[PDB]
RNA sequence: CUCGAUGUUGGAUCAGGACAUCCCGAUGGUGCAGCCGCUAUUAAAGGUUCGUUUGUUCAACGAUUAAAGUCCUACGUGAUCUGAGUUCAGACCGGAGUAAUCCAGGUCGGUUUCUAUCUACUUUCAAAUUCCUCCCUGUACGAAAGGACAAGAGAAAUAAGGCCUACUUCACAAAGCGCCUUCCCCCGUAAAUGAUAUCAUCUCAACUUAGUAUUAUACCCACACCCACCCAAGAACAGGGUUUGU
RNA sequence: CUCUUACUUUUAACCAGUGAAAUUGACCUGCCCGUGAAGAGGCGGGCAUAACACAGCAAGACGAGAAGACCCUAUGGAGCUUU
RNA sequence: CUGAACUCCUCACACCCAAUUGGACCAAUCUAUCACCCUAUAGAAGAACUAAUGUUAGUAUAAGUAACAUGAAAACAUUCUC
RNA sequence: GUAAAUUUAACUGUUAGUCCAAAGAGGAACAGCUCUUUGGACACUAGGAAAAAACCUUGUAGAGAGAGUAAAAAAUUUAACA
């Protein structure tokens, strides 16, 4: 089946330009209070979650370098330290990982 | 077209005519060629037609400037404002001397369709027809099936 | 319904046309004519 | 028509949608955190919830061994299940997890989502949180609360 | 130029006391209708020849097998009445009808989740939202005043109802199993054509006629199934025993009222008329009521002699 | 008074109004009798609606257009009235609506026997 | 070639409209358009279509005055075609002769 | 009309329509006792089988049915299918011809494209038809053989619309082989009273009756919490729920 | 096959990225009957009719495709046979 | 009474047949001589395109359609599934 | 009563016809059939017969918001009898 005649710029207009095909405006945006960003209000920050990501993947580093290979996982807790902190009261008896770093602000220890 | 062209109604300037004529053609400027076989008819219509012309029309101003030219102009100027410019080139004396005057009898109004072939201020003198013109009054003015002192 | 077989006024079955009134009076008055110009030939 | 149907069609079959689960359950027990596009946790979230039930029932049971030995490819993580993670949530009966949607990923703007077991040794996400109670909204009704129980009282 | 919902600003303190305290104001809204006759009830008129009374709005739960004391196997609906009131009446003349219509409600629903207008007219009527409300003809002997509470008793056994509810969605269909075409073969040569309509029209017309069954979007209609007795009436949870099947899925609301059908005409003579009320009841029902033909759990077994 | 509207010859018996639903089997065949019982302002409609111009404005002629089967008439509608039409057809009497005057008028034209039984 | 055969069909339609003015204007005095053109006719008015619609509109009392003339002439019509002639010709039925 | 293409048999699928009615309904006549039939009037709502041989349409035959209707729709329908036949290129038989090759002939084999631009249509919402059995009844009828109608009751088939308690395919569900429900009519005639025409006469005389439904009633009927989540709702959208928004 | 049903994968539909083809006189592109180069979306008489996307269907547009291979014509060709 | 392009009225007048035939004008270009904001008289000619399934190029329609693509997590080291 | 006709000189195109009336042939006293003859119309305009090549009215060309006309609409309703 092939078309018949031509289809106008008139009749294209109307089929591309009904409201079904343009963009929905979104009243879901909000500033995230921690660093002012956007953010959705079901979704987490972007900004803020990323932050999270960089130091996640540095502890993550830390690990592979006391493991030392794979299929070398503990049997036990662990734990995060930072410069100018020490082995807690209930951390004990866990493997802490030293981080040459300022513990972020928004990093509450446990 | 009439429907790819403008239109206006029959009209005139400053209701002329009613109380006394004003010829509306205000000014003329000619441009004819010393040199040039365009412009010969232009040529012999400024020897012996347009002097007689003007001594008929005192008010209209005519300018006669001979340049060089490959097309001899004539341009028309209107009270109104309005101002119509058309071409004599290669056109013979009677051509020219017919032109001129058609200029001097129009009013300036744009030649365009005219809706109507009249024009009246005053359409009307006994009434202009309405429903109840021709309809007869009743008694108290009631209304069809109107019960009155109820 | 009412179909006439192939074209409407011609062939062997056509619609069927009827001589209104005043086709009758139009007939009638030419004919009043040409019996007068029968009476000036005569002459 | 799908009634019912509470399990989804993912991978390239049956088999398949469990290898891609079990994929993500075993690196879940790994790290405690990875990010994976929406619907592939919402159907694994399931599995890791149960998984830690079977750390409870304890390592001498053969019946919870040869589920782990079953869903983590990497067997030294099923230690890690019955002496690290199962201790841990010994005194919660349920919610070990809890999954959180993100931004979605560039390369193919897919819904991604967050999942995490609790109590772990990474930094904390950015959990949404209630608005405070010191809201004009908030003192309202904490106001009209106490009326309701100081009459009650009365 | 954001929209909210009911817990979008509240803290972790307010939440559950917002939920405690709607919640306990349903309780005596719901507690505080019981006692309609007491309340400046309307008229109670007789029942007369030609007359119609209203009818209820219930829950399908299931279905359930029931003997007769014939041996014969009967298969039931159950269909429970929850939180079913009458929330206004129409006179005959504002109906523009023959009858005048009266509007039941049932299965109370949150009041978060409703429209300020739906909200406004129950907070005048004294009840809680209801999810479902259906329109019943009624004769001016039978006008029972808002708010009053409807009970399974308003049916007995032995009386034929007609059941309306919504069916079963199954989404958009083929013309097999929306319309029962029998399709094309599976082989001998049968090129990608085996569940399809065939022919639409013929080729003179030029065109396809209106109505003509194709493929589309089946289920999901409102459907009536008359001719359904009552077999068994329980008052403890108000529960109606249908015969037969009734269209819906589990746990959905349904329409029930009088059957129309002739042969039942003029049936509801020895029924509650305009309705049934415990509060002035001068005794109270059994626990369950069953049909003259029905054998009770509790009764021995059947023996033919 | 579009119920008591009267027909010339045997119309109410021979007049058919044909429609069509569109569907199949669709074709409906009512005569004026049929129509005016259930209809009583059906046969002055479509005699008006066949009678405008065809084309888009009769759509708005019809609006304009106010039919009561009886006498009575919305307040609305009947203060706005200006005009009474006189009808076109002139009712004629029945034997018992003559005066006698009128009957006396008349004479009579033959003698009958005075020993027939009638 | 609308526009140039649109020529004939704008003269024809204005004296349908003129007609239909007329008509209009006559069934309020109780004529018809025949018996309006007819008898003005034969009391030797000119009058035609275009300008007798403009006095329906614009001058009311003039065309009252045309339709009584009309109707004047109409009824000595009937009039004398009861007699056999003997009766002389009516006051609006004389014509003016012109040689 | 169409050869700068209107694809041609039969069948499958879905059927639309006419009535010149095959069955079912209502009537008149009979060389109609009854049971079966012949004939004519009216009726198109509903229905009108499965198989063996044949490419078949037809036809024959077998077993049934209340009945297995006659026709039109591009000998309905191939941008939905099928290709057995017909109808290219191969080949054989018989026959014709010096041969090439050919035949109303028979026989085996032989590629069925298309991503839908437009028109139209995609819930005409909801009254159902028929057979059999029992009974009436061995009654009416009738020499005998033989053998009813109406009323009443019950049990089924099909169709339409729904459902999952059990059975079965199956298993948070979808299905049938399973279960539940299913409500009005139609007009041909037969009869009274009674004029034209003082009997009579059913009346395109006035009139009365069999004899008629505004097809009845039923269904549907409120509306910015609505970002998000769930769903027996769903292609998307929409819809329902969230007083179950860690 | 009676007589179909269920599930899985592909396709599918929705989001994102990339991005063809035949086709196309112009189009503001309805139905019935009739007419007519004899089968009408466009003519006549009637009926219907706010605008607009998406998903499906294949009755029609004598739908697309290949200047019919059947048939006939051309003092147009060629292959084969021959007294 | 309505009713034509028939006829009258006011003014004007060469100004409604295929093939074919006769005649009156003319765009642009070059040349001769004029002209000099674009013309004149003549002489010449590759001298005028709404249509050839025309030739070349550009851009639409179909259509943002048909169709196409990257196994999983993570420390990007590595491991797992097939 | 009218104004054409023949001759001389020089050329092209047309030479695949349709309906209506009338006289006939063939066919079937069928064909929107085929073949001759007489005339008309069409293959040019307009109006009318519903739409309409062939029927009726009418032709010589423009402008007009004047007028008189041509052709031009279908009629019909039934069976007593000594
Ligand atoms: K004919
Ligand atoms: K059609
Ligand atoms: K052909
Ligand atoms: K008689
Ligand atoms: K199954
Ligand atoms: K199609
Ligand atoms: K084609
Ligand atoms: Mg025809
Ligand atoms: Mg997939
Ligand atoms: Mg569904
Ligand atoms: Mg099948
Ligand atoms: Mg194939
Ligand atoms: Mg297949
Ligand atoms: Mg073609
Ligand atoms: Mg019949
Ligand atoms: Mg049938
Ligand atoms: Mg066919
Ligand atoms: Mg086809
Ligand atoms: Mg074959
Ligand atoms: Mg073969
Ligand atoms: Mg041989
Ligand atoms: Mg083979
Ligand atoms: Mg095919
Ligand atoms: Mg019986
Ligand atoms: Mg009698
Ligand atoms: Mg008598
Ligand atoms: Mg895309
Ligand atoms: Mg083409
Ligand atoms: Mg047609
Ligand atoms: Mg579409
Ligand atoms: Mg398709
Ligand atoms: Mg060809
Ligand atoms: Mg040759
Ligand atoms: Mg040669
Ligand atoms: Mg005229
Ligand atoms: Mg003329
Ligand atoms: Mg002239
Ligand atoms: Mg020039
Ligand atoms: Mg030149
Ligand atoms: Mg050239
Ligand atoms: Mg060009
Ligand atoms: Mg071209
Ligand atoms: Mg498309
Ligand atoms: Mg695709
Ligand atoms: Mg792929
Ligand atoms: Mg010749
Ligand atoms: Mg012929
Ligand atoms: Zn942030």
């Amino acid at each position: 089946a092939a078309p018949k005649n031509r289809r106008t710029i008139e009749v294209n207009r109307c089929r591309r330009r009904n409201p079904q095909k343009l963009i929905k405006v979104k009243n879901n945006i909000d500033v995230c209070p921690e660093c002012g960003h956007l953010k959705q209000k079901h979704v987490l920050c972007a900004y803020c979650y990323e932050k999270v990501c960089k130091e996640t993947a540095e502890i993550r580093r830390q690990i592979g370098k006391q493991e030392g290979g794979p299929f070398k996982a503990p049997t036990i807790e662990t734990v995060v330290l930072y410069t100018g902190e020490t082995p807690s009261e209930q951390d004990q008896g866990k493997r802490i990982i030293e981080r040459d770093r300022k513990r972020p602000s928004w990093f509450t220890q446990n | 077209t009439a429907r790819g062209t403008p239109s206006r109604f029959l009209a005139s300037v400053l209701h002329n005519g009613l109380g006394r004529y004003v010829q509306q053609l205000q000014r003329l400027s000619f441009s004819v060629s010393r040199d040039g076989a365009s412009s010969r008819g232009a040529r012999e219509f400024v020897e012996r037609e347009v002097i007689d012309f003007a001594r008929r029309n005192p008010g209209v101003v005519i300018y006669v400037n001979s340049r060089p030219c490959c097309v001899p102009r004539v341009v028309a100027e209107y009270l109104n404002g309005a101002v119509r410019e058309e071409s004599i080139h290669c056109k013979s004396v009677e051509e020219i001397s017919t032109l001129v005057q058609k200029l001097a009898d129009q009013s300036g109004l744009d030649v365009i369709r005219i809706r109507k072939p009249f024009h009246t201020d005053n359409p009307s003198i006994q009434g202009q027809w309405h429903p109840f013109t021709n309809k007869p009054t009743t008694f108290r003015g009631l209304r069809p099936r109107e019960v009155q002192d109820p | 319904r009412g179909r006439i077989p192939g074209r409407q006024w011609i062939g062997k079955h056509r619609r069927p046309r009827f001589v209104s009134l005043r086709a009758k009076q139009n007939m009638i008055r030419r004919l009043e004519i040409e019996a007068e110009n029968h009476y000036w030939l005569s002459m | 028509i799908s009634h019912g149907r509470v399990f989804r069609r993912m991978g390239l079959g049956p088999e398949s949608r469990i290898h891609l689960l079990r994929n993500l359950l075993t690196g879940l027990v790994r790290h405690e955190r990875i990010e994976a596009p929406w619907a592939r946790v919402d159907e694994m979230r399931g599995y890791a919830e149960k998984l830690i039930d079977y750390g409870k029932l304890g390592d001498t049971n053969e019946r919870a061994m040869r589920m782990a030995d079953f869903w983590l490819t990497e067997k030294d993580l099923i230690p890690k299940l019955f002496q690290v993670l199962a201790p841990r949530y010994k005194d919660q009966t349920g919610g070990y997890t809890r999954m959180l949607q993100i931004p979605n990923r560039s390369l193919d703007r897919a819904k991604m989502a967050v999942i995490e077991y609790k109590g772990n040794c990474l930094p904390p996400l950015p959990l949404p949180r209630r608005d405070s109670h010191l809201t004009l909204l908030n003192q309202l009704l904490q106001g009209l609360r106490q009326d309701l129980r100081q009459s009650q009282e009365a | 130029k954001s929209g909210t919902w009911w817990d979008e600003h509240l803290s972790e303190e307010n939440v559950p006391f917002i939920k405690q305290l709607v919640s306990d104001e349903d309780k005596a809204q719901l507690a505080s209708k019981l006692c309609p006759l007491k309340d400046e009830p309307w008229p109670i008129h007789p029942w007369e020849p030609g007359s119609f009374r209203v009818g209820l709005i219930a829950l399908k739960l299931g279905m359930m097998p029931l003997w007769t004391k014939d041996g014969q196997k009967h298969v039931v609906t159950l269909l429970q009445v929850q939180d079913c009131h009458v929330l206004k009446y129409t006179s005959k003349e504002n109906c523009n009808g023959k009858m005048a219509t009266l509007s039941v409600g049932g299965k109370t629903v949150s009041r978060f989740r409703k429209a300020t207008s739906i909200l406004e007219f129950y907070r005048e009527l004294g009840l809680p939202p209801k999810q479902t409300v259906k329109i019943f003809n009624i004769t001016d002997n039978a006008a029972i005043k808002p708010g009053t509470p409807l009970y399974a008793a308003h049916f007995r056994p032995g009386q034929y109802v007609d059941v309306t509810a919504k069916t079963i969605g199954k989404g958009f269909q083929g013309v097999m199993k929306r319309w029962g075409f029998k399709g094309q073969p599976a082989t001998h040569g049968q090129t990608k054509t085996h569940r399809r309509p065939g022919a639409v029209a013929t080729g003179d017309i030029g065109r396809v006629w209106p109505g003509t069954k194709m493929p589309g979007k089946m289920g999901n209609i409102y459907r009536t199934e008359y001719g359904l007795k009552v077999w068994r009436i329980n008052t403890k949870h108000n529960i109606i025993y249908v015969n037969g099947s009734v269209p819906g899925h589990k746990n959905c609301l349904v329409k029930v009222k009088d059957s129309k059908l002739p042969a039942y005409k003029d049936l509801g003579k020895n029924l509650p008329f305009p309705t049934y009320f415990p509060d002035g009841d001068e005794e109270e029902l059994p626990e369950d009521l069953y049909d003259e033909n029905v054998c009770q759990p509790g009764a021995p077994s059947i023996t033919f002699a | 008074n579009t119920r008591h509207i009267a027909f010339s010859g045997n119309k109410w018996e021979q007049k058919v109004y044909s429609s069509h639903t569109g569907y199949p089997g669709g074709f409906r065949q009512v005569t004026a009798a049929q129509l005016h019982l259930r209809d009583p302002v059906a046969i002055v409609k479509l005699a008006i609606y066949g009678m405008l111009p065809k084309n888009l404005h009769r759509r708005t002629m019809m609006e304009r257009l106010h039919l009561f089967p009886d006498e009575y008439i919305p307040e609305d509608i009947l203060k706005n009235l200006v005009e009474e039409l006189p009808q076109p057809r002139k009712i004629p009497k029945r034997l018992d609506e003559y005066t006698q005057e009128e009957i006396d008028a008349f004479p009579r034209l033959w003698t009958p026997p005075e020993d027939y039984r009638l | 070639v609308k526009c140039t055969k649109a020529r004939y069909l704008k003269k024809k339609n204005m004296r349908t409209l003129w007609i239909n003015r007329i008509t209009a204007a006559s069934q309020e005095h109780g004529l018809k358009y025949p018996a309006l053109i007819g008898n003005l006719v034969k009391c030797q008015v000119e009058l035609n279509r275009k300008v007798l619609a403009d006095l329906a509109i614009y001058e009311p009392k003039t065309f009252k005055s045309l339709a009584a003339l009309a109707s004047r002439r109409r009824h000595e019509g009937f009039a004398a075609a009861l007699g056999d002639g003997k009766e002389p010709e009516g006051i609006f039925s004389r014509v003016v002769q012109y040689h």
